[PDB]
C-alpha cells in the first residue's frame, strides 16, 4: 500500500536517523532483527515470514559512521545495500560533495531508491534529514534535490536541515556552505524546516534541566517530532491529515517553504510528577517564544501559518479551547491577510518513551511546524557573515579549483537575498 | 457517544464533583408546630434536696 | 414508493452517516446483522424507502459511503453497525486530496467519479421511481466540499425532476480548522446553489453550544455533536416512511420554505434537548416545547435569528400529540414575536404532525426555518475569503492543476448576491 | 390558575427561600423526592400556585434562585428537600459581590441578569395567565441588594399589571456585621420603593427577640430565623393555596393597606408561639391568638408599633373558628387601644378565614400591619448613612464601578421625604 | 475554579511559608509527596493519579534556605521550578535587590506566575509574604509589586509584612531597607497586614507561657493566622466572607490600608484543660491591647473597622452578642463616623494543631485583622530613625553605587510624611 521514504545525506543526517529507527522499532514493535513476536506499511516493506526492513538509505562519503551502522547492533535491520558509503570525506566542501567525489555516489544512491519505490503505488514523499554546514550534507544533499526533482517531479520531499546555530557554530567555513546549499534548497525542496542545533540545546537545558547532554539526546528529541509528525500516516486519529495537507495548508507561496518547529511536553521523571499536562498546558509551552527549535524569536515577527499535533488522549473540544486562548492573547502576532491561521491533527496513540533515554511517559503531546515572517533574520546573519568572509578570498581558493568557477558565490548571494526580499513584502 | 442510542440524552450514570466538606445544614429546632422541640436541658439552680 | 438514495461524502460524510444509519436503523427495528426483531407492522411497513431487500430477509442500506482516503470507510467498517453497507457502495481512494477544492473537483476527483456514478444510479434506477438523493458533506475539507459537490451537480442533469436533499457542515467563525476554510466553502456554494433544490446549514461550534449550554455534556466527542444532526435527519424524513395525521415530504418542505429559488439555505433546531440533570424535572407537552424549537440555545447553526426576521418557518411535530395544541402553539409565537417574522407573508406557518415519535419520547420535533439570520454567515465567510484573496492566500496550488483566477470572481459574485438578495427581503 | 413565580436573591434569600419550600411541602403533602402523600383533595387542588407537573406525576417549584457565588445554593441545592428545585433555574455566578451594591447592579450583575430574565420568562410566560411574583432577598448583602432589587427594577416594567410582593430583611441597628449597611440599605430602598408595590419587612435583631423573649429558645440557630419567616410566607399565600370562608389574595391585600402608592411598607407578625414548657399550657382560643398578635415582642420588625400609629393593619386567620369571634376581637382592640389606630380612617383593620390550619396548629395568624412607627429605623439608618457620607465613607468602591455621586444624594433625598411623609400622618 | 497563589520572597518567606503550608497539607490530608490516602482546590492544585502541588512560587536570591527546601521531605511536593533562586543575596539593601541584582530571577519568577495563574480562571488574589525590614524583602519585595501591578492589575495583592520592631533590629540598616519599601508598597499593595517580630515574641511569653520559642515557632502562629483568614475559601460557614470582602470592609481609602493582626485563643496544654474557650472572652482576648501582632498600641489608637474570622462550632448568636459586648465597653473607642465597625464571618471547619508544636487542641478560634489610627505611632519611630541616618550620610554608598540615585532617600521619607499627615486629619 502506501510507503513514504526516508533518505539520510550527511553524519548529521544518519546520527538523526539512528534515533529515528530505533524509535520506531519501538513503535511497532519489531526487533533489530526486523521481525515481529498493518500499520507499519508507511516505512517498513516485508521479507520473507514477518521481517520488516525499513525504505531508508545512509548516504555518505565517510565510511567510518556507514560501516559502524553494519558492525554495530543494527545490522540486519538495514538491508545492506541500502547503506551506500563512499572513500574520502568531502572535508566541509560543497565543491567536493556536489562535483568531484560525489558523481560515483550519486549514481549507486539512485538505483537503491529506485528499487525502493517502485515496490509499490501510494507514496506520498520522501524524507531527507541533512545538515547545512557539512560538506557532505550540502553538497550531496545539493545534487540529491537535483537529480529526484527533474524526474519525480510531482512528489514532495521533506528536507529537514540541521541549519547553523548563532552563538556556536563548530565549523569556520559553513558560513560559505549555507549560502550554497540554499541556491539549490529552494527550487528543489516542497516543505523545508530549520532546526538549529543550540535552539535545541536550550530546550534540553531548561525542559530536562540536563547542562552536558550528547548528540543522542537531541536525536531522540528530532526522532521524536519526526514520530509526532508522521504519526498521522500511521495510527487511526479522529482528524487525520498527512504529507499532501502539509504540501498545500502551510506554505502559501511557492518559494516561502521555511518552517519552525517544537514540542511539548519535554519532560523529565521528576518534571512529569508535580503538572497534569493538559491540552492548553501543552499548546501555551509549545507557542512559548523560547520553545522554538531555530533559536527564531516570534515575538518581533508575525506568525504566517501554523500546525499543531496532538498525540495521545486529546479531546476535540480543548484543542479549540487552547487555539481561542492563542487567539486571545495580544503577545503572539499574526498576519492581517490569514484570519484562519490554524491547522491541526489529533491522534490517539501517545508517544513511546525509550527505556534508558530522557523523556517521560506522557498522556499527551504537541508537535509544531509553523511557518512565519521571523526566519528573516535567521537568513539576515547568514548573509552578515558572509560578508566579511567573502570579502577578502577566505577559502574561496579551494572550492574555486576544486569545481565551481568564481560566480557561484555570488550567484548564492542573490539568492538568499531575494529570499530576504520576499520574506519582507509578505509581510507588508 | 455519551449519549443513548435512540433517547437524546446522556447516559453515563453520574460523574459529579461537591464543593465543599459539606455537612451542617443546621437541623432546625423547631418543628411544624415550633414550639422548642425539647430536649433534656441544663436546668442552672442550686442542690434540689 | 418512495425511495431515498443517500450518499455520503468525506471525512465528514462517512461519520454522520456512520452515526444516522444507526438511529434509523434501531427505529426500523434493526439488528446490526441485518435481521428485524420487534414484531410490529409499522416498522416494516415503509422499509423500501431507506432499504432494499436481499432475497435473505435481510435489508441493505442505501448509501454509498465514498471519499478518497480509505482510513475513513475502514474505521466505519471496523465500527458497530458498519458492517451494512456493501462494499460495492464503498468507492476507494488512496493519493487522497488533501483540504483541496481544486483536485478534488476537476483532476483527481474526476477519476473516480466514472465508479462513483455507476454506483448512484443503480441504487436510483433500481425502483420504480425515487423521492429524491439525501447526500451529507461539509464544505470545509478537500474531497467533502470540493468533489462533494461535483456529484451534486452532475445528478441536477441525468435527474433534473426530482428533489435534492442535501446536508452541509459550513466553517466556524472564531476557532476553524483547515486552514483553507473559505476557499472551500465559497468555491463549492456556488455549485451548491443551482444544483441543489434545499441545503440544510450545521455549524460545528453551534453542535458544541447545545452540547455545553443545554445538554450539559462535560465530555462531548465527535460523536455526541453526530446525534444531534442525526436527529436532524431523522426527523426530516420520519413521515415518508411513517404515518401521521398530517403528511409531508420532502417537497412538501421544498414548495412551502422557498419562495424564491436562488435560497434554500435552512436553519434546523431539534427538540426536545434536555439535560439529563433537569430531564426528570422538566414537562412534556407542546406549549413548553415550541419555545424550546423557537430558540436560540438550541440552534446547530451559530446564527442568532434574532437579528433577522424568519421569511419562512415550519417544524416536524412527532409523537403522540393534540393536533389542534400542533398549530395555535405556533400561532403564539407568531402574534406575540411579530417582529420576528416577514410582514409580506401572512401565515408563515407549517406545522407537520406525524403520530410515531422516536422511541420512547412521546414529542419530538425538528424545526426547518428560512431566515435571513443565516446572512452573517455568509458575510462572515466572504470577508474572511476576502481579506485572503486581496493578498493570494494559499492559492498556487488552485491555479496550477487546471482552475484560472476567473473562476474565482464569479463565486464571490454569486456569493454576495446571497446577501444583496436577503436584504431585498428583509 | 393564579401562579406565584418566587423568586431567591443573596446568600440569605437562598437560605430563608429555601426553607419556604419544605414548609410549604409539608402542608401540600410533598414527598422530598418529589411524590405525593397524603391522599387528600384539598391539599392539590391548589397546587399549580407554587408547582409545576413535570409529565410524570412530580411537582417542581416555580423558584428562580440567585447567587454570584456558587458555595451557598450549593447547599440549597444538595441539602434535605433542597434537589427538589430544577439545576437549570439555578443560576450561577462566579466572581462574587462583596457586599456592595454597585458591583451587584452595574459591573458584574448586568452580565448575569440576562439569564436569570430569560428563565423567570420562562417561567411566567409558559403557564396560561399569573398572579403576581415572591421576592425574597436582603438589603445588609450586595448580591441580594443590588443585584436583587435590579431584577425588581427590570421585572416592573415587562409586567406592570401584576402584584410584586417582597419579604426583605433589613439592616440591624444594634447588631450590625458587613460595615457598609447603610450602604447598601439607602441604595436599595430608593428605587425600592417605586419599582414594588408591596415590601414587608423583617429585622434580625426582632427574630432575634421573638426566639429569647417568647419561645425561650437556649441556642437559637439560623434555622428558628429561616423558618418562622417561612410561617409568615406561608400564612400570607394561605388562601390562594386552600379554600377559605373569608376569601383574600395578597392582591386584595395589596389595595386595603395603603392608601398612597409611595407608603407600602409593612410589619409582619406571627402566632401563636409558644414554648414547649408552654405548649400544652396556653389556651388557643381568638381572643388570646389576638392579644398575643398585637404585641411588640410578638413583633418580627424592630420598630415598636405604640411608639407610631397604625394606619390599616390586617390578620390572615388559618384554621377552622368561629367568625363573629374574628369580628369582635378586632372591635375589642381598636376600641380600648383607641390612641394606636389612626382616627381619619373607620376601622382600619381587615380580617379574612382561611379553613385550613397549618400542620399540628389548630388555629394560626399572620399579621400585616402598615405602621407610620416605621419611620424610627428609616430614620436610624438614615442618620448612619449622613455619617458615613459626611466624611467619605468607603466611597471608592462605590463610584468606581460606572457610576457616580449624585444617585447618593438622590437616594437621601427621596428616602428623608418617606420619613417626612410618615411624619406628616403620625 | 478558584484559587489563590501564595508568594514568598527573602528567606523568611520561604520559612513562614513552609510553616504555612505544613499547616494546608495537614488541614487536607495530603501527605509530602503529594497523594492524598474538593475543598482542596483554593491551594493545592490536582494533577495526575490524585496528587496535589502547591501553587506557592518561592523567591530568595539566595539558595541558603530554598535548596534546604530541595533536600528535606517538602522536596516531591512542590515543583523544582515552583522553587527559584539566584546564586548571591541583597545582603540588606534595597538597592540590591531593586537596582542591581534582581532582574535575571525576575525574569523567570513572571514566567512561573503565569502559568501558574492561567490554570483555572476566577484567581481570588496573590498572598505575598516578606520581610520587609530585609534585603531582598524590600527590593524584589518591592519590584515584583510593579510588575504584578502592571500585568494582573485588577486582581488582590495581599501583603504580609515582617515589620522590624522598635527596639529589635538584628540589621542597622534597616531603616533604610524599611522607609524604600514602605514608600512602594503604599500604592502597589491593595490589603498589607503588619507582623511584629517581637509582638509574636511576647505573646508565645504570655498565652502560651512558652520561654523558648524561634523562627519557627514565630511561623506556625503566621501560619495559624493565614489558614484562618483564607478557611472562608476552603470551608463552608454561615457568613462566608471571602477575599474581596476583606478589601470592601476593612480598608476606607486607598492610602490607608495597613492593618493589625491578633489570634486568640493561642493556649498551650497546661491551660487549655483549665479554660473554656466561650466566644466572649475569646473577643476579650482577641481585643486586649497585649494581644496585638505589631506592637502597635490601640488604646491611644482609634478603631473604625474590625474583621472577626470565627473558626470552629461557633453558633453566631454568641456573635452578635460577644460584638455588643465590645461595643459596651469603654476602654477602646471607635471613631465617630463608624458606628458600625465589624464584618464578622463564620466557618464550620475547627483549626487543627500539629502533632508535636506548641497549640494545644482547641475548639474555636479567632481571627482579627483590624483598620485603626494607633499606626501613627509604628511609623513615627520609624521617622526618627530614619532622620538620624539621614543627618550625616549612614551607610548610603551602599546604595547610591549600586544603582539608585541619591534623592529617592528624600523622597520616600516624605511620601512617609504624608503618611503621617493623612493618619492624622483622618482621626481628628
Ligand atoms: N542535531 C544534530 N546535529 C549534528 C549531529 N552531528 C553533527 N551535527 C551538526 O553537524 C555539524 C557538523 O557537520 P556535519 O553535519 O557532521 O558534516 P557532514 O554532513 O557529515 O559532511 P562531512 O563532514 O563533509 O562528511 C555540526 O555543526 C553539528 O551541529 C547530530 O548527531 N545531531
Ligand atoms: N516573622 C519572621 N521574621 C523573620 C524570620 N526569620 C527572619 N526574620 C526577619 O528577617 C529580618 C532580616 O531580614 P534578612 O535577614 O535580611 O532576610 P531577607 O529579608 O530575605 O533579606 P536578605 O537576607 O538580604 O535576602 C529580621 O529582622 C527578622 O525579623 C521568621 O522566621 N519569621
Ligand atoms: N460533524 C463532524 N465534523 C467534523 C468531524 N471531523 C472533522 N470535522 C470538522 O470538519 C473539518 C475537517 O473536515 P474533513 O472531514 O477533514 O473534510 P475532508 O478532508 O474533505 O474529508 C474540521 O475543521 C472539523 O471541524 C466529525 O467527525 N464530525
Ligand atoms: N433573615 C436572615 N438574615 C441573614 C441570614 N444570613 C445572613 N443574614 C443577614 O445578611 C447580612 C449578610 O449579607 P449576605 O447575604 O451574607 O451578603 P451577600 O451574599 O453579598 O448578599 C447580615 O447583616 C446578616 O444579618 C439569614 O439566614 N436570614
Ligand atoms: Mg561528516
Ligand atoms: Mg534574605
Amino acid at each position: 500500500m502506501r510507503e513514504v521514504i526516508s533518505i539520510h545525506v550527511g553524519q548529521a543526517g544518519i546520527q538523526i536517523g539512528n534515533a529515528c529507527w530505533e524509535l520506531f522499532c519501538l513503535e511497532h514493535g519489531i526487533q533489530p532483527d526486523g521481525q515481529m513476536p498493518d500499520a507499519f506499511n508507511t516505512f517498513f516493506s516485508e521479507t520473507g515470514a514477518g521481517k520488516h526492513v525499513p525504505r531508508c538509505v545512509f548516504l555518505d562519503l565517510e565510511p567510518t559512521v556507514v560501516d559502524e551502522v553494519r558492525t554495530g547492533t543494527y545490522r540486519h535491520l538495514f538491508h545492506p545495500e541500502q547503506l551506500i558509503s563512499g572513500k574520502e570525506d568531502a572535508a566541509n566542501n560543497f565543491a567536493r560533495g556536489h562535483y568531484t567525489i560525489g558523481k560515483e555516489i550519486v549514481d549507486l544512491s539512485l538505483d537503491r531508491i529506485r528499487k525502493l519505490a517502485d515496490n509499490c503505488t501510494g507514496l506520498q514523499g520522501f524524507l531527507m534529514f541533512n545538515a547545512v554546514g557539512g560538506g557532505t550534507g550540502s553538497g550531496l544533499g545539493c545534487l540529491l534535490l537535483e537529480r529526484l526533482s527533474v524526474d519525480y517531479g510531482k512528489k514532495s520531499k521533506l528536507n529537514f536541515c540541521s541549519w547553523p546555530s548563532p552563538q556556536v557554530s563548530t565549523a569556520v567555513v559553513e558560513p560559505y556552505n549555507s549560502v550554497l546549499s540554499t541556491h539549490s534548497l529552494l527550487e528543489h525542496t516542497d516543505v523545508a524546516v530549520m532546526l538549529d542545533n543550540e535552539a535545541i540545546y536550550d530546550i534540553c537545558r531548561r525542559n530536562l534541566d540536563i547542562e552536558r547532554p550528547t548528540y543522542t539526546n537531541l536525536n531522540r528529541l528530532i526522532a521524536q517530532v519526526i514520530s509526532s509528525l508522521t504519526a498521522s500516516l500511521r495510527f487511526d486519529g479522529a482528524l487525520n491529515v498527512d504529507v499532501t495537507e502539509f504540501q498545500t495548508n502551510l506554505v502559501p507561496y511557492p518559494r516561502i517553504h521555511f518552517m519552525l518547529s517544537s514540542y511539548a511536553p519535554i519532560i523529565s521523571a521528576e518534571k512529569a510528577y508535580h503538572e497534569q499536562l493538559s491540552v492548553a498546558e501543552i499548546t501555551n509551552s509549545a507557542f512559548e517564544p523560547a520553545s522554538m527549535m531555530a533559536k527564531c524569536d516570534p515575538r518581533h515577527g508575525k506568525y504566517m501559518a501554523c500546525c499543531l499535533m496532538y498525540r495521545g488522549d486529546v479531546v476535540p473540544k480543548d484543542v479549540n479551547a487552547a487555539v481561542a486562548t492563542i487567539k486571545t492573547k495580544r503577545t503572539i502576532q499574526f498576519v492581517d491577510w490569514c484570519p484562519t491561521g490554524f491547522k491541526c491533527g489529533i491522534n490517539y496513540q501517545p508517544p513511546t518513551v525509550v527505556p534508558g533515554g530522557d523523556l517521560a511517559k506522557v498522556m499527551r503531546a504537541v508537535c509544531m511546524i509553523s511557518n512565519s515572517t521571523a526566519i528573516a533574520e535567521v537568513f539576515s546573519r547568514m548573509d552578515h557573515k558572509f560578508d566579511l568572509m567573502y570579502a577578502k578570498r577566505a577559502f574561496v581558493h579551494w572550492y574555486v579549483g576544486e569545481g565551481m568557477e568564481e560566480g557561484e558565490f555570488s550567484e548564492a548571494r542573490e539568492d538568499l537575498a531575494a529570499l530576504e526580499k520576499d520574506y519582507e513584502e509578505v509581510g507588508i | 457517544t455519551s449519549l443513548h442510542m435512540s433517547k437524546l440524552v446522556p447516559v453515563t450514570d453520574l460523574s459529579p464533583r461537591p464543593s465543599f466538606r459539606y455537612h451542617a445544614d443546621t437541623g432546625s429546632l423547631d418543628a411544624t408546630l415550633l414550639p422548642v422541640d425539647a430536649v433534656p436541658q441544663e436546668r442552672i439552680g442550686r442542690r434540689l434536696i | 414508493m418512495r425511495e431515498i438514495v443517500h450518499v455520503q461524502g468525506g471525512q465528514c460524510g462517512n461519520q454522520i452517516g456512520a452515526k444516522f444509519w444507526e438511529v434509523i436503523s434501531d427505529e426500523h427495528g434493526i439488528d446490526p446483522t441485518g435481521t428485524y426483531c420487534g414484531d410490529s407492522d409499522l416498522q416494516l411497513e415503509r422499509i423500501n424507502v431507506f432499504y432494499n431487500e436481499a432475497t435473505g430477509g435481510r435489508f441493505v442500506p442505501r448509501a454509498i459511503l465514498m471519499d478518497l482516503e480509505p482510513g475513513t470507510m475502514d474505521s466505519v467498517r471496523a465500527g458497530p453497525f458498519g458492517q451494512l453497507f456493501r462494499p460495492d457502495n464503498f468507492v476507494f481512494g488512496q493519493t487522497g486530496a488533501g483540504n483541496n477544492w481544486a483536485k478534488g473537483h476537476y483532476t483527481e476527483g474526476a477519476e473516480l467519479i466514472d465508479s462513483v456514478l455507476d454506483v448512484v444510479r443503480k441504487e436510483a434506477e433500481g425502483c420504480d421511481c425515487l423521492q429524491g438523493f439525501q447526500i451529507t458533506h461539509s464544505l470545509g475539507g478537500g474531497t467533502g466540499s470540493g468533489m462533494g459537490t461535483l456529484l451534486i451537480s452532475k445528478v441536477r442533469e441525468e435527474y433534473p425532476d426530482r428533489i435534492m436533499e442535501t446536508f452541509s457542515v459550513f466553517p466556524s467563525p472564531k476557532v476553524s480548522d483547515t486552514v483553507v476554510e473559505p476557499y472551500n466553502a465559497t468555491l463549492s456554494v456556488h455549485q451548491l446553489v443551482e444544483n441543489a433544490d434545499e441545503v440544510q446549514v450545521i455549524d460545528n461550534e453551534a453542535l458544541y453550544d447545545i452540547c455545553f449550554r443545554t445538554l450539559k455534556l462535560t465530555t462531548p466527542t465527535y460523536g455526541d455533536l453526530n446525534h444531534l444532526v442525526s436527529a436532524a435527519m431523522s426527523g426530516v424524513t420520519c413521515c415518508l416512511r411513517f404515518p401521521g395525521q398530517l403528511n409531508s415530504d420532502l417537497r412538501k418542505l421544498a414548495v412551502n420554505l422557498i419562495p424564491f429559488p436562488r435560497l434554500h439555505f435552512f436553519l434546523i433546531g431539534f427538540a426536545p434537548l434536555t439535560s439529563r440533570g433537569s430531564q426528570q424535572y422538566r414537562a412534556l407537552s407542546v406549549p413548553e416545547l415550541t419555545q424550546q424549537m423557537f430558540d436560540a440555545k438550541n440552534m446547530m447553526c451559530a446564527s442568532d435569528p434574532r437579528h433577522g426576521r424568519y421569511l419562512t418557518a415550519s417544524a416536524m411535530f412527532r409523537g403522540r400529540m393534540s393536533t389542534k395544541e400542533v398549530d395555535e402553539q405556533m400561532l403564539n409565537v407568531q402574534n406575540k414575536n411579530s417582529s420576528y417574522f416577514v410582514e409580506w407573508i401572512p401565515n408563515n406557518m407549517k406545522s407537520s404532525v406525524c403520530d410515531i415519535p422516536p422511541k420512547g419520547l412521546k414529542m419530538s420535533v425538528t424545526f426547518v426555518g428560512n431566515s435571513t439570520a443565516i446572512q452573517e454567515m455568509f458575510k462572515r465567510v466572504s470577508d474572511q475569503f476576502t481579506a485572503m484573496f486581496r493578498r493570494k492566500a494559499f492559492l498556487h496550488w488552485y491555479t496550477g492543476e487546471g482552475m484560472d483566477e476567473m473562476e474565482f470572481t464569479e463565486a464571490e459574485s454569486n456569493m454576495n448576491d446571497l446577501v444583496s438578495e436577503y436584504q431585498q427581503y428583509q
